[PDB]
RNA sequence: GCGGCCCCCUGGACGAAGACUGACGCUCAGGUGCGAAAGCGUGGGGAGCAAACAGGAUUAGAUACCCUGGUAGUCCACGCCGUAAACGAUGUCGACUUGGAGGUUGUGCCCUUGAGGCGUGGCUUCCGGAGCUAACGCGUUAAGUCGACCGCCUGGGGAGUA
């Protein structure tokens, strides 16, 4: 995280000082809100912290979309004690193995390396983590 | 990587028609990539693994 | 492997002044140790220093003019291939007498024109131009 | 002497301030360039100098000079008196080129050569001698001289300067 | 008090679309007579126009060179690019006594009597270039008197 | 005079290694100058900058980076001096002859531009000749008064400007150069090891010597 | 030159700390050894491929390219041959001389707070500085700056022939 202030404003780049050898440059895509306008001004001390950057602060325009159940796509990477990663849009997801892992009948190795597309109903802003449902299986295994 | 006999580990490291998968893919080191392919192969005699998907 | 450590040191100094180095090491020995008092004498390193015990290391620092180096041209004569003995006579004089020829006569490591004075010839080890 | 700085101890606190263990220490043989000359001047430098003067000199261009009487020439937003004053005297001059005998090619050279120096050393009159002839350095000196941007004005010389065989040109100085 | 002297013109071709096209270029070498010496190349469509530019580009591009009494000071050898030269002072060794292309940088250079033998190739344009890299590189004895302390 | 404030070194990527010997360098790749070095530096070029300014003499800012304009603009123009802001024509030094007759046509087409005949006989000529006088005006802009080649030349970047460190060094002018640690010191006369691309770093360092250039002893 | 996997016998290299010998080193004419492929000898083997060969085409012709077959050979054991654009067209050994990005294989240190950070070796690839070079390019693995020893060159052809 780097807390700079806004100095040279020119339509669709914007200058922000922090102190390095180069003062970074924040595409306007960060500084709009949902109407279609800005929200700064030369002299405001915003936050930035880094386009694979900027998603980090553009996730707040996906909540609007968590609030009805919104269909996403993501692919598992990691894996740990019955706890599966998923990147999804960036954000890392959780899934139990209550379903994943039971009693095995063949050779269950379509996991690691499945690229299908999950859905989302539960959204917590407060661990940076997207929780996945357990009913949407009927989808991801056999879409 | 080290070891044959754990075919799951191996089982990654491959594809789905019995192919060994390049270190330019998975990572892997290059140690650990010609240790993986001589295990493959070790496991592929013994019938762990197999050669081919058309046996 | 290493068979003439006098051109050995020669070359430390030619390929220090084209790299326009500060100063100079190499292992050290008694004719090293002459030749560098004659070269310091003669003007052309600024000092020289044999430090270490048991294996003692000479260093040269050398000189600079201008941005141009001094040492301008050395060269290494009296080679372990064909050595190079001259006469008081045959004792050569180098760049017309402005460069001295650095002789190892048997009064010790010597100048052409210290050599030439003292009335006896020797083995002629370098050229300094 | 050392030249008045910030405290070693204020350095220090600087490398302090600098994050992480922060200290580059590696020592190289350095070289320094020699200070340059306070007089300067170099003959490149001249050469160059003369070389731009006599960029002027075009034999393609001929300014219109007053056909009626001593040879004159005043340029556009300089004192008409200036002119009168060269007629009458009034400058003496502090450089004196003769081009008498020199080709064409060699006179502008030299002529370059004069005004760089005029310019270099504040002088702001000198005298061009060309002597006489026809279709010659007499002639087509003055053309030449009004091409150029820093000559104000030139008149023929006094009989003491070398009357009709002479010029008496006024140049422009930063000064 | 200039003392210029031109070397050699030669023809030169470059073959475009509708046959030939013969070219000029002179190479000359002037000097005061007292060091200073500088040599030109310049190339022109016609012979005086390669000259003059030879002369005009030789005028600029001149050298000191630290002269003895008449001559030269030690035995110099300088080298360009296939043309090896050797030079030798001669103390009143009489007469320049130089090869072609040598004589005259030599002459207008203002030495007298220096004895040269040139080697290797012995092109013109590269013979010079290798007289004056050698006078050059050729320093005196207050140069090395105050390069080396005394 | 003050102590640099806000740039420590910049470049970790193509560093050079004739910047040896100004180089602290230590955080994260990127390498830090020796501002202990830099600071008697420094107040050498404004030493002998000060001295050739005191003599009445010309000295040419080079700013062809962003931002460096306008600021070379702000400090030459603060002065009674010179600069370039734009791209720098390869050879305004070295061959200024063909360049005069460049200013000359400036010259003449502002004078034809906002007092003489600008409406006269055609509107689409009219607008050619005026973008004629943006574009001559952009690249000569700030040398169209100087009238000869300066006595100093003071570069902003070393390696971007390396063309004009080049044909000062080819004429024989004093070279004032901020370095980085990715330049060179090709022949600039009076090197600065400082930071090339901070506008901190170049308005404080500009304020400094544009503040020399015209300081009177009154 | 060596390419599945496993065992047996075996050569070298490199790294870490320490111990030991104490100049035992470098190069090398003659000499000796190893030396792709094709080839040769004796005895096996012979699936594919394929000089020769045969047929079909193509073509003016086609003793070729293309097609269909196809023997020696290619494979094994032992012996011979002794050569290649056997090539980094760059002899071996040693020393010194600015840099950058990689690869590969060791090792040490630090919160290993991970797929890190800092060093220190061995081999190797690409680009480039000075320098060198006829130029092209080489460029710490030199074609730079030196030393030791060896091999070889001296206009093209005839001729690497008699």
């Amino acid at each position: 995280i780097v807390r700079g202030v806004v100095v040279a404003i020119d339509k669709d780049v914007v200058l922000v000082d922090a102190g390095l050898k180069s003062e970074s440059a924040i595409p306007a895509e960060q500084f709009k809100n949902a109407q279609g306008e800005l929200e700064i001004q030369v002299g405001d001390e915003v936050d930035v912290a880094l386009e694979k950057a900027k998603r980090h602060e553009a996730w707040i325009t996906l909540e609007k979309a968590y609030e009805d159940a919104e269909t996403v796509t993501g692919v598992i990477n990691g894996k740990v004690k019955g706890g599966f990663t998923v990147e999804l849009n960036g954000i890392r997801a959780f899934l139990p193995g209550s379903l994943v892992d039971v009693r095995p009948v063949r050779d269950t190795l379509h996991l690691e390396g499945k690229e299908l597309e999950f859905k989302v109903i539960k959204l917590d802003q407060k661990r940076n983590n997207v929780v996945v449902s357990r009913r949407a299986v009927i989808e991801s295994e056999n879409s | 990587e080290i070891d044959y006999k754990d075919i799951a580990t191996l089982k990654n490291y491959i594809t789905e028609s019995g192919k060994i998968v390049p270190s330019r893919i998975t990572g892997t080191r290059a140690k650990y990539q010609r240790q993986l392919a001589r295990a493959i192969k070790r496991a592929r005699y013994l019938s762990l693994l197999p050669y081919t998907d058309r046996h | 492997s290493m068979q003439d450590p006098i051109a050995d040191m020669l070359t430390r100094i030619r390929n220090g002044q084209a790299a326009n180095k500060a100063a100079v090491t190499m292992p050290s020995s008694k004719l090293k140790v002459a030749i560098a008092n004659v070269l310091k004498e003669e003007g052309f390193i600024e000092d020289f220093k044999v430090e270490g015990d048991t294996k003692p290391e000479l260093e040269l620092t050398l000189k600079y003019f201008q941005g141009k180096a001094v040492v301008e041209s050395i060269q290494r004569v009296s080679r372990p291939g064909l050595r190079i003995y001259k006469r008081k006579d045959e004792l050569p004089k180098v760049m017309a007498g402005l460069g001295i020829a650095v002789v190892s006569t048997s009064k010790g490591v010597m100048t052409d024109r210290a050599a030439r004075q003292a009335g006896l010839g020797g083995e002629i080890i370098c050229y300094v131009a | 002497k050392k030249k008045t700085t910030l405290s070693e101890e204020d350095q220090a606190l600087f490398r302090q301030l600098m994050a992480g263990t922060r200290k580059i220490k590696q020592d190289t043989i350095v070289h320094r360039p020699q200070r340059k000359k306070i007089s300067e001047v170099p003959v490149k430098r001249l050469i160059q100098e003369q070389a731009d003067a006599s960029h002027y000199f075009s034999d393609e261009f001929q300014p219109l000079l007053n056909t009626e009487g001593p040879v004159k020439y005043v340029r556009p937003d300089v004192s008409h008196f200036e002119a009168k004053k060269l007629r009458r005297g009034d400058y003496s001059p502090e450089l004196f080129l003769a081009l008498a005998g020199l080709t064409q090619l060699q006179a502008k050279q030299e002529l370059g050569a004069l005004i760089a120096a005029c310019r270099r050393e504040h002088v702001f009159c000198a005298c061009v001698m060309h002597g006489h002839g026809k279709h010659i350095l007499k002639q087509q000196t003055p053309l030449w001289l009004a091409q150029h941007p820093h000559v104000m004005a030139f008149h023929q010389a006094p009989k003491e300067y070398g009357g009709d065989a002479a010029l008496l040109v006024l140049i422009e100085v930063e000064e | 008090e200039l003392q210029e002297k031109l070397i050699a013109v030669n023809r030169v071709s470059k073959t475009v679309k509708g046959g030939r096209i013969f070219s000029f270029t002179a190479l000359t070498v002037v000097g005061d007579g007292n060091g200073r010496v500088g040599f030109g190349y310049g190339k022109a469509r016609e012979v005086p126009a390669a000259i003059q530019k030879a002369m005009e580009k030789a005028r600029r591009n001149m050298i000191n060179v630290a002269l003895n009494n008449g001559t030269l000071q030690h035995p110099v050898k300088g080298v360009h690019t296939g043309s090896r030269v050797f030079m030798q002072p001669a103390s009143e060794g009489t007469g320049i006594i130089a090869g072609g292309a040598m004589r005259a940088v030599l002459e207008v250079a203002g030495v007298h009597n220096v004895l040269a033998k040139a080697y290797g190739s012995t092109n013109p344009i590269n013979v010079v270039r290798a007289t004056i890299d050698g006078l050059e590189n050729m320093n005196s004895p207050e140069m090395v008197a105050a390069k080396r302390g005394k | 005079m003050l102590k640099a404030g806000v740039h420590f070194g910049h470049q970790t990527r193509y560093w050079n290694p004739k910047m040896k010997p100004f180089i602290f360098g230590a955080r994260n790749k990127v390498h830090i100058i020796n501002l202990e070095k830099t600071v008697p530096m420094f107040n050498e070029a404004l030493a002998e900058l000060n001295k050739i300014a005191s003599r009445k003499g010309k000295i040419l800012f080079v700013g062809t980076k962003r931002a460096a304009s306008e600021a070379v603009k702000d400090a030459a123009l603060s002065c009674d001096q010179f600069f370039v802001n734009h791209r720098w024509l390869g050879g305004m030094l070295t061959n200024w002859k063909t360049v005069r007759q460049s200013i000359k046509r400036l010259k003449d087409l502002e004078t034809q531009s906002q007092d003489g005949t600008f409406d006269k006989l055609t509107k689409k000529e009219a607008l050619m000749r005026t973008r004629e006088l943006e574009k001559l005006e952009n690249s000569l802009g700030g040398i169209k008064d100087m009238g000869g080649l300066p006595d100093a030349l003071f570069v902003i970047d070393a390696d971007h400007e390396h063309i004009a460190i080049k044909e000062a060094n080819n004429l024989g002018i004093p070279v004032f150069a901020i370095v980085d640690t990715n330049s060179d010191p090709d022949g600039v006369d009076f090197v600065i090891p400082g930071n090339d691309d901070a506008i901190r770093a170049v308005t404080l360092y500009l304020g400094a010597v544009a503040a020399t250039v015209r300081e009177g002893r009154s």
